[PDB]
C-alpha cells in the first residue's frame, strides 16, 4: 500500500 | 526532470477539546494528490487531484486503513514526547512529519527522507543512508533507541526505496499531462512614482508552475539584494504560482535597472525593463 | 516557541473591474497551527470563505490559503483579517491590485 505505516516516538 | 513525493503530517493536541487531531496531507512536487484528516465526519484518505482518481477501491481502502492507524501512531507518540519534556497535562503540542522520496529523470532513486518535529524544532531525521538516526536532543536520543532496539530503520528503508518510489512513477505516469507538464511564468514590470526623485519599479511572474522560481534585480549589471524587496512565493488557486521583486530607484534612472527571470518553463530565461 | 504569519491578499487572476476572479488571503510562516482569517468587503466578513488543507513548508512553518470568488470594482474595499496567538490583536491588510 502506498501510505507509510508509522511508529511511536 | 527530477520529481519529489511527499507526506505532510501534523499531529496536535488540545486539552478538555477532544484527542489529538491527526492531518496527512501528500504531493507530488507542488500538486497535492489527497488528504486524511481524523476531524473528518467519516475520516478516509480522500482524493485532491483529477489523476489519482483512477485508483481502485483497495488503493483508498488500504490507504485508510494504514492512516487511521498513523492517528493512533501520533496520539501515542504526543503523550510519549510530553513525558520526554517533562510537560503538563494542560498545554497543546504539535508533532510534524515530512517523509517520501526524490526521483531523476529517469526515475531512479536521489534519495529518501523521513523526519519529525515538536513544537516546530527539529527532533529525529533518518539519515540520507536510511540506516540510522540524527536525535536534536536527549528526548530524541529516547526514541532513538527505542527504533534502534525495533530495527525500524531497516522498514522506512524498504518503504522509501521500493514503496514510494514505485509509486511516484506510476503517479507521475497517470498524471503526465500536469505533473511533467511546466507552466512558464508571464511577466511584466510596473512603475510607481512615490514622490519627486524616488519611484518603485515592480517585477511580476504569474501563472507558473512549479513553485520553483529566481526573480531579481540589477543595477547596472550588479544584482540588489539588500535593496530588493522580495514576496514569497504564493499560490494562485488554479495550480500556478505569482511572485514579485521590487526595487527603489532614483527618477530617471530607471534603464539602468533589468529584472532577471529564471524558471523551468521558459525557452530561455528573460532579461526585463520597464517598457 | 512561536512564529507569526505572513500575510499577502491578492488575486487569482490580474484584476478588471466588473470581472469574476478570485480573492486570496494566503497566510505563511506561521506556528502553532491555530489560526483565524477572514475576507473582508467593505469592513464585512465574506461568508463562502474556503481554504486549503492544512500543510507546511520544510522549516516546518504551516500555510494556508482562504479564498473566495469575488467581482472587483472601482468602489469596493477588500482586505484580509488574520488572528493567531503571536497578535495582540487582529491584523488587517487591504487589497491592494498592484501587489
Amino acid at each position: 500500500a502506498a501510505a507509510k505505516k508509522k511508529y511511536c516516538l | 526532470g527530477s520529481h519529489s513525493m511527499r507526506y505532510f503530517d501534523t499531529a496536535m493536541s488540545r486539552p478538555g477539546r477532544g484527542e489529538p487531531r491527526f492531518i496527512s496531507v501528500g504531493y507530488v512536487d507542488d500538486t497535492q494528490f489527497v488528504r486524511f484528516d481524523s476531524d473528518a465526519a467519516s475520516p478516509r484518505e480522500e482524493p485532491r487531484a483529477p489523476w489519482i482518481e483512477q485508483e481502485g477501491p483497495e488503493y483508498w481502502d488500504r490507504n485508510t486503513q494504514i492512516f487511521k492507524t498513523n492517528t493512533q501512531t501520533d496520539r501515542c507518540s504526543l503523550r510519549n514526547l510530553r513525558g520526554y519534556y517533562n510537560q503538563s497535562e494542560a498545554g497543546s503540542h504539535t508533532l510534524q512529519s515530512m517523509y517520501g522520496c526524490d526521483v531523476g529523470p529517469d526515475g531512479r532513486l536521489l534519495r529518501g527522507h523521513n523526519q519529525y518535529a515538536y513544537d516546530g524544532k527539529d527532533y529525529i531525521a533518518l539519515n540520507e543512508d536510511l540506516r540510522s538516526w540524527t536525535a536534536a536532543d536527549t528526548a530524541a536520543q529516547i526514541t532513538q533507541r527505542k527504533w534502534e532496539a525495533a530495527r525500524v530503520a531497516e522498514q522506512d528503508r524498504a518503504y522509501l526505496e521500493g514503496t514510494c518510489v514505485e509509486w511516484l512513477r506510476r503517479y507521475l505516469e497517470n498524471g503526465k499531462d500536469t505533473l511533467e507538464r511546466a507552466d512558464p511564468p508571464k511577466t511584466h514590470v510596473t512603475h510607481h512614482p512615490i514622490s519627486d526623485h524616488e519611484a518603485t519599479l515592480r517585477c511580476w511572474a504569474l501563472g507558473f508552475y512549479p513553485a520553483e522560481i529566481t526573480l531579481t534585480w540589477q543595477r547596472d549589471g550588479e544584482d540588489q539584494t539588500q535593496d530588493t524587496e522580495l514576496v514569497e512565493t504564493r499560490p494562485a488557486g488554479d495550480r500556478t504560482f505569482q511572485k514579485w521583486a521590487a526595487v527603489v530607484v532614483p527618477s530617471g534612472e530607471e534603464q539602468r535597472y533589468t529584472c532577471h527571470v529564471q524558471h523551468e518553463g521558459l525557452p530561455k530565461p528573460l532579461t526585463l525593463r520597464w517598457e | 516557541i512561536q512564529r507569526t504569519p505572513k500575510i499577502q491578499v491578492y488575486s487569482r487572476h490580474p484584476a478588471e473591474n466588473g470581472k469574476s476572479n478570485f480573492l486570496n488571503c494566503y497566510v505563511s510562516g506561521f506556528h502553532p497551527s491555530d489560526i483565524e482569517v477572514d475576507l473582508l468587503k467593505n469592513g464585512e466578513r465574506i461568508e463562502k470563505v474556503e481554504h486549503s488543507d492544512l500543510s507546511f513548508s520544510k522549516d516546518w512553518s504551516f500555510y494556508l490559503l482562504y479564498y473566495t470568488e469575488f467581482t472587483p470594482t472601482e468602489k469596493d474595499e477588500y482586505a484580509c483579517r488574520v488572528n493567531h496567538v503571536t497578535l495582540s490583536q487582529p491584523k488587517i491588510v487591504k487589497w491592494d491590485r498592484d501587489m
